[PDB]
RNA sequence: AUGGAGAGUUUGAUCCUGGCUCAGGAUGAACGCUGGCGGCGUGCCUAAUACAUGCAAGUCGAGCGAACGGACGAGAAGCUUGCUUCUCUGAUGUUAGCGGCGGACGGGUGAGUAACACGUGGAUAACCUACCUAUAAGACUGGGAUAACUUCGGGAAACCGGAGCUAAUACCGGAUAAUAUUUUGAACCGCAUGGUUCAAAAGUGAAAGACGGUCUUGCUGUCACUUAUAGAUGGAUCCGCGCUGCAUUAGCUAGUUGGUAAGGUAACGGCUUACCAAGGCAACGAUGCAUAGCCGACCUGAGAGGGUGAUCGGCCACACUGGAACUGAGACACGGUCCAGACUCCUACGGGAGGCAGCAGUAGGGAAUCUUCCGCAAUGGGCGAAAGCCUGACGGAGCAACGCCGCGUGAGUGAUGAAGGUCUUCGGAUCGUAAAACUCUGUUAUUAGGGAAGAACAUAUGUGUAAGUAACUGUGCACAUCUUGACGGUACCUAAUCAGAAAGCCACGGCUAACUACGUGCCAGCAGCCGCGGUAAUACGUAGGUGGCAAGCGUUAUCCGGAAUUAUUGGGCGUAAAGCGCGCGUAGGCGGUUUUUUAAGUCUGAUGUGAAAGCCCACGGCUCAACCGUGGAGGGUCAUUGGAAACUGGA
């Protein structure tokens, strides 16, 4: 983080761009499941993807009004 | 208006005819949608709460910061909280011009009041949730004194509440005085809507 | 020094004063001495003034002085003829 | 004239010269339990004639600075 | 009486204990999706990081010398009587400089500060105060200079040096003048020190002119000047009380505590310095460490409480970092100076220049926060006699759903329940009065006309009046007249045309309002918790339908609530977490019965104060509301003073 913190978030959706190196915000939220992960990354904000095909809850997972 | 949705399926969610006559609930007296032929489920406390809100809120085409902020201005009003928030809603321009009887339906009455048709005390008044006090005269805009949807409504004798006074003549109404719970609409249960903004 | 002055209220495009005394370092809408009455320009076609004319006499008296407008009010209501000849009687 | 403030305090130091340091006891009540709690301040005195000793009542009235830490002067000697 | 909801989850099942989680409200929010308008607000929380550029503090010719400009209008005819020069007068004007005042305000920021910083209540018989007001007494008599200017010289520059000349409301001497200073008489008075008032001497301390009026070998108006004493204003110091965490911080202090004397300060004072003594502070938390501007308020809560300190107002602190003084009534001074440091810039290398935590704006940092705008028309401030000038204060405009409030995106009729989508028991059901159709409307939109308030004025111009004068001009006051608007042709209003351009977002197993189909198959995914998904998922993804909201809807962060889960209100300690292994005891807390008394606690009044704004209540103004205004009400553990005396305390 820009805080020079490291930490695991959780990537949510179907499928995602990410790559090392990628430019990311990161909001709160844990994930139960997952130990370690107690952010989540933002689907459509900075360098990731919205959610490909997303027709339902989509400001959730960053992708814009189909039409 | 500001809801311009099927009125209809809101009265039969809700179980109440909106319009006052019960055309909407003749046919289909159940729940709009897939599955409103099948039985419903027993509402819950808070099923029944909001449901008798949601009826109140529909039946005067408010929306809910609106009548949250009615709600809450006719609880710091003197006596019943609930009898008090519905005489307030009652004296809503909206609500005030639908009784005199100048539309035949109260989105009618709303598009009237909003398209700057109505004066009050002689000015216009444009505002639907003008809050009309005892005393004032409501009346047509010069211009719209032979409009065909006013005329018509008129025409048709509609029942005039005891606190109004109209003279059709004049096209002039008086607000006389406060209204009284038995002159207000006889569905509503008000005492669930005060719990309802309780909890 | 000490003056009498309108200080600014009410909403944008719609000024309301109160006739206030105060130091003239003082900021505008800031730090008053007293306040002794109250104007408004844009009422019902006829500027509504409100003034204490003991407090006001008081403080003409004491050296205070009034800012333009003020001393056309003064004038309206009648103090400053009345400290005219209070001081001239003296 | 305005009255200046007046305490009485038992003295609790007569070792320096020409002062007296008087106790003064008060009572707090607690802001939220609401029971009165016993508290004391030490007032430094100015004593003359070094009059007084360790032990006595005494009454004790303000003043303006007399030394560094002294902002009081010795009225009487209530009791010995 | 105006005010108080609970739910899930430990088990095979149960009751209890207990934590965890959720439904609410709030924000200077950010992010995602989406997006019509108006009103009123709000908008660098992070880097007190660095800052290109313009602007944010001047003004006064009625203080002064000087210079420019030279009207009106002076002379010769070039024979050009329209053009000409210096041999003049030279008006309205204007400016570099001197001098006065301002620049200590207004504006910004919250770094530092755990402190009498702040809040509240008192004190100063320990203070200071330009301008303003009032009163009284004065403003006399002389002098020597110096900017500008001229000339010379030295510098790359910034900017210095010499000579000559010249004014002032600039500077200085003397006179006269104190309630000031010293000394000596008294008189009265308070709260130690002391206050006050009246007499007699001694030393010592001022000042100024300018512009006008007139009856002009002298009076006078306005403004300015000096001294003394008051008022007003502002500032300073002291003190009671309140105001933060940590003891896995227990000792701390030697100008330190007090005294004496002197110096110093507006002033008291270890404020400082010598001298003398050994004090002072601390478990009622000193000292240290961490963190922090404080408050009026704000958010939440039924309340008690808890949390916070944006915008606005008050107080404090700071101005590249650190130190210091100068000028001044006031500064140890944001856009002053000097020095040191870091940084940036210029240089002829000798030496110079600079400080956005003013307004815009830029870079950087950041999840994130605006235009290098218009006008001094209003209000306020500086200067001026005034017109006026200056004013990024401020009034406006711009940008941003950032918030709150208001209004839209249509209304009536409409079975003929059309088509189509979806589901299906293949009957139908649902979307759905929804649509279409028909009729109507114009908020809004568009177009075209009209068109506010906000403006008071000041000044000038008349008339009157009051004081003063010999009179006048002026001066104060009163009443008339002209003229002044950035916004802006904006708001608003009117008419014409048109349903046309104006709905999205989340959710639907339970809490929790709203279910089906299909795809998928412990995968892909979901998830606040209980959990869900391994082939017939109301929990995933999509579709239809529904629900909740709406120019918003969701998510994340943070605070209060629910949480009686720090329990005063309002919990406990046999077995659930919790009685020290047990004595002896110190401080502290608490304590039997009666009488008398006191009145600290307690109770009951009065007085002062607790700014304004806000909250609350009422009323009034905006078409309504938000919002604005006004009046109440409330808010202290407050101070002072008068009663009551049962209880607690004291005797
Ligand atoms: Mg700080
Ligand atoms: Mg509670
Ligand atoms: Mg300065
Ligand atoms: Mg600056
Ligand atoms: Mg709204
Ligand atoms: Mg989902
Ligand atoms: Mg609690
Ligand atoms: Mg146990
Ligand atoms: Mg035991
Ligand atoms: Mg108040």
């Amino acid at each position: 983080l820009s805080n020079n913190i490291e930490i695991n978030a959780y990537i949510p959706g179907i499928g995602h761009n990410l790559q090392e190196h990628s430019v990311v915000l990161v909001r709160g939220g844990r994930v139960k499941d997952l130990p370690g992960v107690r952010y989540h990354i933002v689907r459509g904000a900075l360098d990731t993807s919205g959610v490909d095909g997303r027709r339902q809850g989509r400001s959730l997972y960053g992708t814009k009004k189909p039409k | 208006a500001r809801f311009r949705g099927s009125n209809w399926k809101k009265s039969r969610r809700l179980g109440i005819s909106l319009s006052g006559t019960g055309k909407e609930l003749e046919k289909r007296p159940y729940a709009p949608g897939q599955h409103g032929p099948n039985q419903r489920k027993k509402l819950s406390e808070y099923g029944l709460q909001l449901r008798e809100k949601q009826k109140l809120r529909y039946l005067y085409g408010m929306t809910e910061r609106q009548f949250r902020n009615t709600f809450d201005i006719a609880g710091k009003k003197f006596g019943v909280h609930g009898e008090n928030f519905m005489i307030l809603l009652a004296s809503r321009l909206d609500a005030v011009v639908y009784s005199l009887g100048l539309a035949r339906t109260r989105r009618q009455a709303r598009q009237l009041v909003n398209h700057g048709h109505i004066l009050v005390d002689g000015k216009r008044v444009d505002i639907p949730s003008y809050s009309v006090k005892p005393g004032q005269t409501i009346s047509v805009r010069e211009k719209s004194q032979k409009l065909n949807i006013i005329v018509e409504s008129v025409e048709i004798n509609n029942f005039v509440p005891e606190y109004l006074n109209f003279d059709a003549d004049s096209l002039t109404g008086t607000f006389v005085r406060l209204p009284e719970r038995s002159e207000l609409p006889a569905e509503i249960n008000e005492q669930l809507i005060v719990e309802y903004y309780s909890r | 020094a000490v003056k009498i002055r309108l200080t600014r209220l009410g909403s944008k495009r719609n000024p309301f004063y109160r006739i206030v005394v105060a130091d003239a370092r003082s900021p505008r809408d800031g730090r008053i001495i007293e306040q002794i009455g109250t104007y408004n320009p844009t009422s019902a076609n006829a500027p509504e003034i409100k003034v204490d004319e003991a407090l006001a006499l008081k403080w003409l008296n004491d050296g205070a002085k009034p800012t333009d407008t003020v001393h056309n009010i003064l004038s309206k209501e009648g103090i400053m003829k009345k400290f005219d000849e209070q001081k001239k009687a003296k | 004239r305005n009255d200046r403030k007046v305490y009485v305090g038992k003295v609790v130091s007569d070792k320096m010269d020409k002062t007296i340091t008087v106790l003064v006891e008060t009572y707090k009540t607690h802001k939220l339990y609401g029971k009165r709690v016993k508290y004391s301040k030490k007032y430094k005195t100015h004593d003359e004639n070094n009059s007084a000793k360790l032990g006595d009542i005494v009454k004790i009235q303000e003043t303006r600075p007399l030394s560094a830490t002294k902002r009081f002067r010795l009225v009487e000697i209530v009791e010995e």
